């Protein structure tokens, strides 16, 4: 599959365990390493634990290799590496600080 | 125009506070004491900025992401940069600070690194 259809999936699975504000920025014309970023963030650091698992299962169950996950444990900033698309989960009250968006604030972005 | 070693200055490239940083250790398994892209280091802040949460003196970890003595690529490929330079990080890896400036090698990926990649206006 192409990362516009991994991008429809990884938002099904946040969607699915209510994530919220959840965004995806197109990185295609600014960066080689990914096509789309990924931002969404829960309530608590158990659901923000969910949402990347969800987002690895519902991956894997597509067979689509989740290649790392960084910083599951601490649950305030969790982000899921699938190559083609990167997906942040943020601890609500971290997400803020980063801005994820307005560094990017020319890609692309879609909301849902 | 040479490696990263115990003793070795370092500017740092990002907003955590940190402005310039001695190096203490080289870290990873090997014992060995040499220290490029991707790798981890703890050093000692050297000079800080006000109002920044790190403040000079204290000891951190931090990533190696530009080095004057470059890395060569599996593709044959040997990068650059014009100066040694770091990213504070936190235990797991995530950065201290918020903010990246400068290029960032694209090794850091590989390195569990992705986070500060994320955040890096250039990825070399």
């Amino acid at each position: 599959m192409n990362s516009q259809e991994l991008l429809a999936i990884a938002v099904d699975a946040i969607d699915n365990k209510k994530g919220e504000d959840t965004i995806s920025l197109e990185m295609k014309g600014i960066s080689d390493m990914t096509d789309y970023f990924v931002v969404t963030h829960g309530n608590n650091e158990r659901q923000v634990q969910a949402i990347a698992r969800a987002v690895k299962e519902v991956a894997n169950e597509q067979n689509i290799e989740v290649k790392r996950m960084e910083g599951y444990n601490e649950a305030r900033w969790i982000l899921i590496d699938l190559a083609d698309v990167v997906v942040h989960v943020f601890h609500k009250d971290e997400r803020n600080y980063y801005n994820i968006e307005k560094l990017y604030q020319d890609a692309p972005l879609e909301s849902y | 125009s040479h490696m990263i070693q115990q003793e070795t200055r370092l500017k740092v490239a990002d907003n955590s506070g940190a402005r310039e940083v001695l190096t203490i250790k080289v870290l990873g398994g090997s014992g060995r004491k040499t220290a490029n892209i991707g790798d981890v280091i703890v050093c000692t802040v050297k000079n800080a900025t006000p109002g920044g949460v790190v403040k000079k003196g204290d000891v951190v970890k931090a990533v190696i992401v530009r080095t004057k003595s470059g890395v060569r690529r599996n593709d044959g490929s040997y990068i650059k940069f014009d100066e040694n330079a770091c990213v504070i990080i936190r235990d797991d890896k995530g950065p201290r600070g918020t903010r990246i400036f400068g290029p960032v090698a694209r090794e850091l990926r590989e390195g569990n690194f992705m986070k500060i990649v994320s955040l890096a206006p250039e990825v070399l």
